[PDB]
Order: structure tokens, then C-alpha cells, then sequence
């Protein structure tokens, strides 16, 4: 067996509070670790090997 | 806004020997010239505007076949920028440049049994201007000079008193003439300051600001857009 | 693999949610990012006729 | 051996054939996204009770800012728009503005230009042809929706054909009373209210008795390919303001009540496939027109 | 004034990028490690799974 | 000489002269802005699983929580939008609304009153008069589209004046078959199907053939100012809500089908000029009236 | 002589199946999810980049768009389309497993119930118009109601109006000034406009020997829906699903607008329980409309 796993960290949720309140929190974190809070120009053409 | 923007005798000549003929017509329809319509003008006024379709509008037109059509459409392709609708015109014809097609005899044209009081009628002589006028006059002259008919041509410059006295000074034969002009024949150019981005009443004048206004833009980013499109392609 | 307009596009194998913030990312900043000319042509409507 | 039609599909003029290229659609489509963009600002304008939101949406419009002591029109962007809308109309209009002025202007917004994106519902009915004998009277009354006012006169079950086109897609035919229709050489089932019929079938036959008028009530759908931003509300009140304003104010043209109706006489044509692209540009173009003239209301009673 | 603030026109890609991010934690929870639904039930129950 | 006239046009009943000026125009406008914003509260509270952005709306709307104990009503702003429709309507409904409260309510969004900055195109076909001679039968049915079904029973032709009033911008007239309509003292031109008159020109005269009946179909077109936030669609499910929930049961009032039909009915009046800035006004309220009565039915 | 409105004819039945909290639940997912997908289209076509179309895609389809593929909708399409087919009749099959409509309804939360609006439905019902010797009486239109009488005989004649008890109010013109007025009740003067409330009762009108008369009929309704409704978009949805077929199934009856079917199947024995489904249908189409503009195939 085998399988294919996306791996974006685990965010717990308090059922209490808003949910629109902790995702903006997480939408913070969330950017700010894939590096995209910032204007930004993908630079990858030269990521490969003949 | 090529054609245009030249403002003198020798740049003009120049353009017209490195631009083919199938820049002078165009392939769009257009509609008949000569009729009286009306368009919208609601910078000014509610009613609709009245005003007359013209060959010098700026816009393709209708022409026939004939010698004359092909004549018509690069004097209003000088003169406005933009030229009429000739159809299936051929190869061989559209890779002649239109100096060749004015002064030359291998296009197999006969130029021969012209007009050039018809043309002129044609044209709208009445409705252009200082520089529009000179231009047609220096069509008419190398035309003339290419064919032997340098007596028409001033017979017609005799009947029109008006057209003789802004008639352009070089002989075609000769290059001396051609340095030594200094007419200035530039319909655009970059302005100093600025022109309002405002409309016009006459449908030449309104098509005429637009090449004006446009022109600045033009300039600066023109050199890329051709290159990309040059590039690796063998010229007509 | 180069795009008609000059870019380099890379395939590979990646997220769905990874993919998809990340491209709307660069989609929401490209939008911003213009030519040289376009800035200049902005800039001459703000300042005087002179 | 008495013959009837709709009104609104004889003779319809020819569209204008300009301006149909791909930098000219592109032309009408950057006009659509900035003029709905001009009736937001003007919304944020009155709300924020600023001037900030306007004048932006108005120099990227007209390339120049809203001038005091100056109507505010809409520039260059507004002539050439009114324009191409009466050459769309028909041959006899004019084709006044360059195509440099077009490129200019397509290359102010990154819109894609396809007609062909979408689709919409049209309810014109079309009704090319009643037959009727020598002594029954009918009359065609509606586009929207037609009522068929019938009168058979002494002897008995006279036969009436009905021919509804072949560009309609369905058909639905009501009656006062319920009565009997048919394809031809077919048998004539019970009479009924209703009847759902494709109008590519073939003639219709219905039965009509003596005395007690009978009328049938029709009303069709039809599919056009639209793009995306179509909007049918915002279209048919841009053709009542182009009405209004004259640009429609041509010599042998015919008028028509909506946009609906112009379409689909135009569709049931000769070549009238060709003749549809043209109309849809114009819709889109009468898009742009609503929403740019309300935007900035020139007319004052 | 942060209840009644209405987002102008010319928003941000910052804040479009952020609506983005919180939407899909929203709309898609598995993703993030929540859910709003379990189950539980004895181990002699034969409940169909994902296999 | 019979004269037939349009159904609608008939009596138009006089409109109210309160809550017209700017403060009142205001407060028309923050209803129905935060009317709209109501609206979309649903939406937004559908991508999430909470009730924070209705409970957010309903506060600024109703300056009161809601509460799930009672029926959601709207508040004090609810009650006077409800009343200050019914002074729109006719004259001899009381001004209930203190000015005070509604410069009160004016102030929760910062709307600016302009109720002249936009137009809008109102399709009701009016026909003042239509004379026809003694032997012919003239019958006019329907607003929106008007069917005039004319047929003569004489000897010879018959010519039927049409009046269609001095406000409508643009008529069309399609016929069932081709006729012929000329303006007074104008040559008769040939028969066509579709006629575009200006109704400023004048009166046109219809030659009416004898034999088969004729039956006109007739479309108007009229421009009247707006305000940008005008939406037909809203205005005119407001109204059949306003009459079924009776805001317009008063003594000595006229009854209409549809907005389009009230706006033009007054504007056709000795002095309609001032009528139709009032009808404005109450189309505003009924699009509010529409979006939150929707949201909070009782 | 008895005339009734040729829409209020034989209503057939409506379905019965998919109308639990769980496909109540489907129906509106699948709104949602319709409505976001033309949205991002608009938005795509606009701009440069496609992301939003292609997230809006994968979230109701469950697959990424290709280009060499055409954009059928997914799963989500067919179990829609096959739903609304079977909500038109009882004949129709109710063959969509309920597991995978579950499985479809879970993508989204929606927060609202079928009961929490309402919407007006312009459909005028003439149940009986009953009308004595030597009276002719046509009934023509259903969004407007012509009713064109005419008497020969040497006396005026009483003429019986029945709108049912379902509408709410009703709203008469007529060409010339008539009188009408309830049963037992005194004849009024004449007036051009009245505005009537159905359940007073039939109503008598009296018809003068001399030239025809024709009343003009407008209703309003009010039926209880979702507050996503939006009847402009559902008479989209209702001409589309009918061009494409999704109707044609044997012994059914065929309506010009959906505002005459829920009106038609409202004045019917057992007409509150069809309304609850015609209204689910209602914003089935809503669905159906925006997802077919933005995939048409």
C-alpha cells in the first residue's frame, strides 16, 4: 500500500470562539509560512536538470 | 502616424520608398463616401451632428479597381493616414512601394490618362488643409514628371489660383531640390505642453485629433511591439 | 515548458490547497505589477498640463 | 387562401458590417467593464460623500479627470462607443471612427473579447405564417406573448396551418377553450388546453368549429450565444435610451419594441446566422451605453 | 468603524489573499485537521469504510 | 365622436406632501442601504456557521439585539418606514413620524439624498384619448402593451385621431396588418406595419379600413430622474407587497397594478410635474420596504 | 357557460421523492456553490489568471479543469439534473442514490430553511366565470387576464367572477366603466379600477347590451421560499430545463412560465404539500440556470 499526504501543519479550532476570527489569526500564519504575505514574483525556470 | 509625423520633403520621400503599397490600402470595408449623415457629437450638442463622409476622413472606404482607386488611396493613405478598400489588388502590386508605384515604370501601372481635376474634385481639395494640400501636389508632380505631363500639370496649377501659390518647389529629377526644400509638412508631432483630450465637430478633425493625441504614445512604445513581429520574417 | 508570452511554466506534483493559495497569490499581485510606459502615462494625468 | 404574419419580423434591415473584427469586439468589451466600474465609484462617491472614487473611475474612462464648469460626458471613449452603436444598426450608418482610436482604447483593460462564452433565453415568439380559408378571420396580436383570435364562419372544421420558424427551439401554444392540433398527415388527438410542440416538426394543423371564437395564446424560447457579462435588463434599457436619444434615427431602418424582438427578426433572415453575431455585439455595446449614461445623466427635462 | 468599514474598490491584494485563506479554512476543514461531524459505535458493528 | 381612454390614467388621487425634503430623503436612502446590507447578511452568514453577521445587521438596522423569544420585527426603523409610505400615497394620510426620529435614523449611514442623478425607463403606454366616428367601435385594453381594436362598420373609411399625451418620449405602433398614420395636416403615407412617432408632434390620424378589424399594438418609452440606487426589479415587488399588506387601504385613493402604472398615471395630471418627485421618493422606500420585509416577514 | 384559465387545468402531480432534510439541504449546497462558480467566471474573464474559476470548479465538481476535456459539472451536474427531473413528475424515476446526494449535501453548511421568505407570484387564477344565455365570455392570458364579454340578448345580464381563495388581492380595470360588487350586496356607480379581496366571494358584474367589455385581471400571491430565491433567474432556469428535455416525460402538463406552475398546482386539491415541492424545484433551477451559463454544453 501506498498514498500521497499534503502536510499543512495542524490548526486546532475552539468551538466557542468565532471561527472567522480564527481563521483570519490563521490566514496570518499561514501566509507569512509559505512566504506570500509580501509582494512577490516566482523565480523557478531555472529549477531543473537536463 | 508614420506617414503622418513626417515634416519635411526628403523624410517623406524616404518613408514612401520602405513602406509597400499594402500599408497604403486597407482590408476593411468601410462605407460609401459622399453621403450626408448624421453623427453623435454630446460634447456639444443633444441633436444629432451633420456632416459629410469624405475619401480624407481617416477611415477605409469603398474605391473601385481602376488606376484611379489605387491613386486616391495613397494620396488619402499621405494625407489621413489611412487608406481605401481596392479589392484583390494582387502580389505583385503590394510589394512595390509606393514611390515605385508614383515614379517608376516597372509596376506595369499605366498611370497615363489622368485627371487631376477629377481627382482633386475626388479628394475634397476644398476641405484640406495647408500640409494635406502640399502633400497632394507632391503626388500629382511625381505622377506628372513620370509620365511626360509636366504641361497638365501646370495647367491644372493655373486654374487653381489658391494651389499654385503653396505648390511644393522641387523638380522630381532632381536630387538638388529635393536638400534645399524646406516645407514643412508634419500634420502630427509631439506638442509642447499638452492638448485636451476633447472632441471635435468634423469627423476629420475629431480623426485627426485622435492621430495627434495618440502619437505621444506611439513614440514611446512602438520600437518592441514591430520588433517582436520583425523578427524572423523576410520583408515584402 | 516555455508560454507563448516568454514565461516558464513548471508542472509538478503538489497540493490542492497548496496550489490553489499560492496561485491566487500571484494572481493578486501580478495585477499590480505593470510596464514602465502604462506607470509613466498614470503619473502625466496626476501632474500639471506643463 | 388569407395569409398572416407577425409584425415585427417583416422586412428586417440589414446590420451594420463593421467593427466585427477582434479588436473592435475587444473595443466594446473593455467598454462594458469600465462603464460598470463608473456606476460602483459613483455609489462609493455618494456613500463616502468624496469625490475620490468618481474621479478615478472617470480618468481611467475618459483619460482625462471630471472639469468643472464642463459637462462631464464621457471623452473620447463615450463618441466612439455612440458611434459604433448606430453603425451596428445598420449599412446606412456611417463608420466614423479610426481604427487607431479603437486599439487605443481595447488596450485600457485585459478583458478576454468572447462572444461565445454563454448563452441566454429569448421569448419572442415568431410566427412566420398562418394559412387560413376563404371564410375564417385571423388575427396576430403580440410578441411577447400572441394571441391567435380566429372566427370560423358556416360550414364546418376548417383547417388552419401554423408555421412558428425553424430558429425556435420549443413552442407553447394555449387556448381559450381546448382544441385540436396536429403535424401534417397525422391523426388529430382530443382536444386539449395545451400543447408543447418543436417548431422543426413541421406545419401545424388545428381544427376550428363554427362560432365561439378561439384563441391561442403562444410563447417560445430561443437560444443565443452570449458572453458572460451579458446582461438582459441592463441591454433592454440601453435600447430604450439609444431609442430615445436618436441614435437608432436612420433612413430605411425599421423599429422595433425590445431588443428581443430585433434579435430574433434578424435571426429568422436570410443569412441570418451572421446576422445574430453583429446583434450581440450590439447588446454588449448597449450594455456599456446604460451604465455609462447613468452614470453621467447629460439630459434634463 | 470596523463594524461599518466598506472595502474600497482598488482593495489590497494583502486582504484579497487573506479572505482567500480564511474562506478555505472554512470550506474545506479536512484539510487543516477539524470537522464538524464523528461517529461512534461499538466494534461489533460493520460500518462501511473507506477502504 | 366616441372617445375611449386609457383605464390607468383616469382620476390619479392626490399624493402626500410630508417626508420630502432633505433630512426625510436621507432617511429613505440609509433605509435602503441598510436594507441591503441586511439582505446580504444571509449570504454571509451561509460561508460560515454562525449568526454574528445577521445579529451584527439586525443591531444597526433595528438599534436592538435580536432575540429568538420574539418574531424579528425591524425596530422603530421598520415601524417608520412603514408609516411614511403610507403619507406617500395619499394626502389624507397622517404625518405619524416625528421629524426628530427621523433625523435620528438619518444619521446611522452617511448617505447623501440625491434623487436626481440617474433616470430610469418607465414602459406604461398612456393614451389620452382616442376619437373615432359614429359607426366604428374603438376598444383600448392593457397599460404595458395597448391593444387598441378598432373596427368599422360604415360605408366608407373612417380616420380615428390619436392623442397619446405631451410626456411619453418615444411610441411604437405595430399593427396586425399594414396601415396608415399621418400626422394632422400631413399627407397619408403608404401602409406599413411599424409605425416610431414622437408624441410632441401632434396628433396622428389612423385611416381604418372597412372590412376586417384592426388591432394596434402600442409600447412607450419614458425617461423620468432617479436616484442611482433605483432598482425597478425591487421597486416593483415592493409595491404588490405594500398593497397586500395594506399600506394603501385609505378612503378616496386610487388603485394601480404596477409602479410603472402610478408613476405615469400622476405624471399625467394638471400638475404632475411635482407628483412624480413624491412617486420617486416612495419607489426608494418600497425597494427598502421589499428587501426588509424579506429578510424579517411577519 | 362556465370559462376557466387554461393554465388551472388538470395540474399533475408533483414528486415525492428528495424532499427530506438532507436533499432539502442539497438544493440549497448546490445554489450556493452554482452562484460562486458564475461569480468566479466573471471574475476570470475579467482578469488574467483563471485561479478563481478553477478553484470554483474543483470545490463543485470535484475534479481540476481540463482543457483538452469538456466542463461537464462533475457529479454535482448530473445529480442535479437528474433531481430536478424528478420533482416535475411522480412518473419520473427517482434513481440518484440518497448516499451520494448525502455525500454532495456535506461539501457546504447552509444556515436558512425553505420557510424563511416569501416571494410574489403574478399569476392571476380565474377558476369559473359562469356567465348566462346569449353571453359570450373568452378568458385570454395568464400574467394578465383579457376578459372579453359581449350579451346579445335584449336585457343586461349578470356575469359570476371566481378567483379561487389562494390569491390575495386582485386588481380589475376594464375598457369602459362597469359596476361590480359582491353577491347580495347593492351595485355601486361605475368605476374604471377595483381592487378586491378573493376570499369576499364571488363577484357580479353587469354587462350592458350596447358594445363589448374587456376586463383587465392582475394578482398577487405570496408562497413561502428560501430567502436565496430570485424569480428572475428561476424563469431562467425554468426555460432552460424545458428546452433541454428534462420535462419530457409522458402524461404531464406543460406550463409557459413557473410562475404558472407553482400558481396551477397551488389551486389544486392537496395544493399546500405540492407547494413545498415546487419550491424546492424553484431553487433547483436557480442552481440549474447559473451552472449551465457558466458550463454550457
Amino acid at each position: 500500500h501506498a498514498l500521497i499526504k499534503e502536510d499543512l501543519g495542524q490548526w486546532p479550532v475552539e468551538t466557542g470562539i468565532s471561527l472567522v476570527n480564527q481563521a483570519g489569526v490563521f490566514a496570518v500564519q499561514l501566509a507569512n509560512k509559505l512566504g506570500i504575505d509580501k509582494p512577490f514574483v516566482l523565480d523557478a525556470g531555472s529549477n531543473y536538470f537536463t | 502616424m508614420d506617414v503622418l509625423s513626417k515634416g519635411s520633403l526628403k523624410e517623406l520621400l524616404a518613408h514612401l520608398e520602405k513602406t509597400p503599397l499594402e500599408e497604403a490600402i486597407s482590408y476593411r470595408i468601410g462605407t460609401v463616401p459622399y453621403q450626408n449623415v448624421l453623427i453623435s457629437r454630446n460634447e456639444y450638442y443633444n441633436q444629432l451632428y451633420p456632416d459629410t463622409t469624405s475619401l480624407i476622413d481617416g477611415v477605409s472606404r469603398e474605391g473601385q479597381r481602376n488606376v484611379n482607386g489605387l491613386i486616391m488611396s495613397i494620396i488619402s493613405y499621405v494625407v489621413s493616414g489611412s487608406g481605401h478598400y481596392i479589392p484583390n489588388i494582387g502580389f505583385m502590386l503590394l510589394r512595390r512601394s509606393i514611390l515605385d508605384i508614383l515614379t517608376k515604370h516597372d509596376t506595369g501601372l499605366v498611370t497615363n490618362n489622368l485627371n487631376y481635376g477629377i481627382i482633386a474634385r475626388n479628394l475634397t481639395v476644398s476641405k484640406m488643409n495647408c500640409e494635406q494640400r502640399k502633400r497632394m501636389l507632391i503626388c500629382f508632380k511625381l505622377l506628372a514628371y513620370k509620365d511626360g505631363n509636366q504641361n497638365d500639370y501646370e495647367i491644372y496649377l493655373n486654374q487653381n489660383i489658391p494651389l499654385k501659390q503653396i505648390a511644393p518647389n522641387f523638380i522630381p529629377g532632381d536630387m538638388r531640390t529635393v536638400i534645399h526644400n524646406q516645407d514643412q509638412l508634419a500634420i502630427v508631432g509631439i506638442p509642447a505642453y499638452r492638448l485636451t483630450q476633447s472632441t471635435e465637430l468634423s469627423i476629420r478633425d475629431d480623426n485627426a485629433k485622435s492621430y495627434k493625441l495618440g502619437y505621444v504614445d506611439w513614440y514611446n512604445s512602438n520600437s518592441f511591439l514591430r520588433e517582436r513581429s520583425e523578427f524572423n520574417l523576410i520583408r515584402l | 515548458y516555455p508560454d507563448a508570452d516568454g514565461n516558464d511554466v513548471s508542472i509538478i506534483f503538489s497540493g490542492a490547497m497548496s496550489h490553489a493559495i499560492f496561485t491566487y497569490a500571484q494572481s493578486q499581485w501580478n495585477k499590480n505589477i505593470i510596464k514602465l510606459d502604462d506607470y509613466i502615462r498614470e503619473i502625466t494625468l496626476t501632474v500639471p498640463k506643463q | 387562401a388569407n395569409r398572416a404574419t407577425s409584425a415585427f419580423l417583416d422586412n428586417p434591415h440589414p446590420v451594420g458590417v463593421n467593427y466585427v473584427d477582434e479588436g473592435s469586439r475587444q473595443f466594446v468589451a473593455v467598454a462594458e467593464l469600465l462603464a460598470s466600474k463608473l456606476i460602483d465609484s459613483s455609489r462609493e462617491s455618494d456613500e463616502s460623500n468624496s469625490d475620490v472614487p468618481f474621479v478615478q473611475a472617470y480618468s481611467k474612462f475618459a483619460d482625462d479627470n471630471p472639469r468643472h464648469l464642463r459637462v462631464k460626458t464621457g471623452g473620447k471613449m463615450a463618441n466612439a462607443l455612440t458611434n459604433v452603436i448606430r453603425s451596428y444598426y445598420s449599412i446606412n450608418a456611417p463608420a466614423i471612427v479610426p481604427q487607431v482610436e479603437i486599439d487605443r482604447l481595447a488596450s485600457k483593460a485585459t478583458v478576454s473579447g468572447d462572444m461565445y462564452n454563454s448563452y441566454a433565453i429569448f421569448n419572442s415568439v415568431p410566427i412566420v405564417e398562418v394559412l387560413s380559408p376563404a371564410r375564417t378571420t385571423v388575427s396576430i396580436v403580440g410578441s411577447d406573448r400572441a394571441d391567435v383570435t380566429m372566427l370560423n364562419t358556416g360550414a364546418g372544421a376548417a383547417n388552419i396551418t401554423f408555421n412558428f420558424g425553424q430558429i425556435a427551439e420549443t413552442v407553447i401554444l394555449k387556448g381559450s377553450v381546448p382544441f385540436q392540433l396536429a403535424r401534417l398527415n397525422q391523426p388529430m388527438p382530443a382536444a386539449r388546453f395545451t400543447y408543447k410542440l418543436r417548431p422543426l416538426d413541421g406545419p401545424f394543423i388545428v381544427v376550428l368549429p363554427v362560432g365561439n371564437p378561439l384563441v391561442i395564446s403562444a410563447t417560445a424560447a430561443t437560444r443565443i450565444q452570449v458572453p458572460l457579462a451579458f446582461n438582459k435588463a441592463l441591454v433592454e434599457s440601453g435600447f430604450q435610451t439609444a431609442m430615445n436619444d436618436g441614435l437608432f434615427d436612420i433612413q430605411n431602418v425599421n423599429y422595433y419594441s425590445s431588443f428581443d424582438e430585433f434579435i430574433i427578426s434578424q435571426y429568422h433572415a436570410q443569412d441570418g446566422i451572421n446576422r445574430v453575431s453583429t446583434c450581440v455585439i450590439l447588446g454588449l455595446a448597449l450594455q456599456a451605453y446604460d451604465q455609462m449614461r447613468r452614470a453621467l445623466p447629460v439630459r434634463r427635462v | 468603524k470596523l463594524v461599518g468599514h466598506n472595502y474600497p474598490v482598488y482593495v489590497e491584494p494583502v486582504v484579497n489573499i487573506m479572505n482567500f485563506i480564511s474562506a478555505r479554512f472554512v470550506a474545506d476543514s479536512s484539510y487543516f485537521g477539524y470537522t464538524n461531524e464523528i461517529m461512534i459505535m461499538p466494534n461489533h458493528i460493520n460500518v462501511p469504510v473507506d477502504d
